[PDB]
RNA sequence: GACGACGUUGAUAGGCCGGGUGUGUAAGCGCAGCGAUGCGUUGAGCUAACCGGUACUAAUGAACCGUGAGGCUUAAC
RNA sequence: CGAAGGUGUGCUGUGAGGCAUGCUGGAGGUAUCAGAAGUGCGAAUGCUGACAUAAGUAACGAUAAAGCGGGUGAAAAGCCCGCUCGCCGGAAGACCAAGGGUUCCUGUCCAACGUUAAUCGGGGCAGGGUGAGUCGACCCCUAAGGCGAGGCCGAAAGGCGU
RNA sequence: AGGACCGAACCGACUAAUGUUGAAAAAUUAGCGGAUGACUUGUGGCUGGGGGUGAAAGGCCAAUCAAACCGGGAGAUAGCU
RNA sequence: CCCGGCGAGGGGAGUGAAAAAGAACCUGAAACCGUGUACGUACAAGCAGUGGGAGCACGCUUAGGCGUGUGACUGCGUACC
RNA sequence: GGUUAAGCGACUAAGCGUACACGGUGGAUGCCCUGGCAGUCAGAGGCGAUGAAGGACGUGCUAAUCUGCGAUAAGCGUCGG
């Protein structure tokens, strides 16, 4: 049957990525927590 | 379809009271080579009943 | 000759445990409404 | 119940016990010894002693018959060319089955079937 | 004099493995050895390697004469097991112990 | 598992021989017909487990286990 | 020259307990009298780890179908080679995408892994292999859409938009 | 010509058995419905939680829906076990 | 050095105060599972204990006793929270 | 003496229980610190377009990986110790 994940690395990036995250506030506070959690990704990025 | 009480390591025994192995105790000879082997079957060598069979 | 390989890269078996809750249906053992 | 019938079906359909039966005899005439378990020999001969009833006697019609029941025209013509003129006073028994062991694959029950002749 | 041979971390369950070590026990090394050769087990393998290794340990690093070398002692105890896993229906997953045994064969006279 | 017969002093199974039985006139060849087809040799050929045989093949000498005269006491004989 | 801790044995008290010395151990422990407690567990569908039981019990993943003769090795029903036999064939054959990411090719190895053995492996471990003016990407351009200098609104935060 | 007809792909889903620690947290097998349309499919985008979106079923919204998930208030409270 | 597959594992040898300090490494408990030895056990019914009580095995003692283990038979007796 | 007859009976252990010896699995306990925890006192309270925090990727004789660095790359110059 078809599951819920459908990999696609387009939409990842866009919905996801390091530039998704700067482009709002809150977004930059989700970077902001990771950070200083210490999270060696932080970002779906790659 | 499941057990109510665990059993005893004294069933276990009980029950593996006629899981031993026998031994064959019964090697034949062969008559030319000399070697053992199972009672109507070939010696590891390829001799039965003195001659030799396979090589 | 060549040398026996001692590495064992995969020698670190690890291994965890997982179970997922099953779905059931107990409507007609029911006794009641 | 299983009584007075005969042939064993080897955990096998019909049509796959005679193609197999069919290589084998096919086998054995071409090496004349060769090694299976214990009960698909005590099998063979069932199947293979016939084919050299048929082969000691040489027309056209037994050598059809041969070919029907082995599609090889080798293994044909080795029957009616030397198996036949080889046992033709032996009345039967053309075979011999001896144990030999266990597997060590699965620990089956291996034994030889051989042509009693092989040029000794 | 008493010689040991070990197979430590075997790769079977003691069970069976005991179940071929019960059937040599206190018997002349030779007539073990027939026995053993002529056993269809995995396990009757494993312990003729162990028991001819202690033949030739005492042969070597003790006196000598095979001829009247007796098994005195054999036993097996559990070993470490490997824990594994086998995927079962409706994503649950289950333990599966891969049990090993330490295999000791004393042989004396 | 057990149970029954048999191991060469042998029919215990296969094959083999002869039959039975089932199917229905095999292959090859000839003949007729333009041919399909028919016909004959030919009720021919083949035939699982059936019957009656036959040592041709497989049932091997070992070895193994089990013993060396069976308690006591009274009562009879 | 033998600390705690274990593992024993004796002895002693109403008890919780104490005391002695056999062994292991190898470096600590502490009469007394005061003081403070993270001060005492068998259960909470307690919590965390180990090991049981069923139990050598079920299963070993499409009922496409195999049998020989070799080779190799310490060993082969499964590896390889040959010979026949089954199965798919608008697929079970190709060719790509998406996604993966070195699984590719080659040599070694057999522990772990492969629901069996494995000499084999998409396993381990190493080395090599992806060569473009024309194929793509990038790039020229635009759709849905997103963003948007100024701007217009909105306590802030922001929204909408040329 | 046709929200024509039969029927492959394709898209669905009426029935039966099987499976129920499954080969699968809804499948398999045998049939079944449609199959030029109110059809199906790809790749992007867009609508967000008292909200969306709905040929309607309190359906669906990442195997979660009379109100998603994640973190905080929060060691909420519980005459109850 | 020996066995084994130029495996694994083990047996020795040396090192060290110590290798049941050998790397799966300080001590090494319990659950758990073996191997031996002693005794009891195949005509006997049930919370499996306790109260009496033969016999046997051993050590002390050496006739006799005592201790310990095991226990035929018998009286009584349906766990804990 | 023998022979019968009747009465009675050590001798059974496939397995199993108990005790005891000795192992294995397993990781408690004791002991020990690499790191944590709560303070006190003395500082410093910022950094960043001369490009911040956070990263990516390289750099040694290297092969990862960590650390230092940055194509002047496990480093360069100068003054002091």
């Amino acid at each position: 049957m078809k599951r819920t994940f459908q990999p696609s690395v387009l939409k990842r990036n866009r919905s996801h990525g390091f530039r998704a995250r700067m482009a709002t506030k809150n977004g930059r506070q989700v970077l902001a927590r990771r950070r200083a959690k210490g999270r060696a990704r932080l970002t779906v990025s790659k | 379809a499941v057990q109510q009480n665990k059993p005893t390591r004294s069933k276990r025994g009980m029950r593996r009271s006629h899981d031993a192995l026998t031994a064959v105790t019964s090697l034949s000879v062969d008559k030319t080579s000399g070697e053992k082997h199972l009672r109507h079957h070939i010696t590891a060598d390829g001799y039965y009943r003195g001659r030799k069979v396979i090589a | 000759a060549n040398g026996e390989d001692s590495s064992f890269g995969s020698f670190t078996f690890t291994v965890e445990l997982f179970s997922t809750p099953v779905w059931i249906w107990w409507w007609p053992r029911i006794r009641g409404p | 119940m299983r009584h007075r019938k005969s042939g064993r079906q080897l955990n096998r359909n019909s049509s796959h016990r005679q193609a197999m039966f069919r290589n084998m005899a096919g086998s054995l005439v071409r090496h004349e010894i060769i090694k299976t378990t214990l009960p698909k020999a005590k099998e063979l001969r069932r199947v293979v002693e016939p084919l050299i009833t048929l082969a000691k006697t040489d027309s056209v019609a037994n050598r059809r018959l041969a070919f029907a029941r082995t599609r090889d025209n080798e293994i044909v013509a080795k029957l009616f060319n030397e198996l036949g003129p080889r046992f033709a006073s032996r009345a039967g028994g053309y075979t011999r089955i001896l144990k030999c062991g266990f597997r060590a694959g699965d620990n089956a029950p291996m034994a030889y079937i051989e042509l009693v002749d092989r040029s000794e | 004099m008493e010689t040991i041979a070990k197979h430590r971390h075997a790769r079977s369950s003691a069970q069976k493995v005991r179940l071929v070590a019960d059937l040599i026990r206190g018997k002349k090394v030779s007539q073990a050895l027939d026995i053993l050769t002529y056993t269809n087990k995995k396990a009757a393998v494993l312990v003729k390697k162990v028991l001819e290794s202690a033949i030739a340990n005492a042969e070597h690093n003790d006196g000598a004469d095979i001829d009247d070398l007796k098994v005195t002692k054999i036993f097996v105890d559990e070993g470490p097991s490997m824990k594994r896993i086998m995927p079962r229906a409706k994503g649950r997953a289950d333990r599966i112990l891969k049990r090993t045994s330490h295999i000791t064969v004393v042989v004396s006279d």
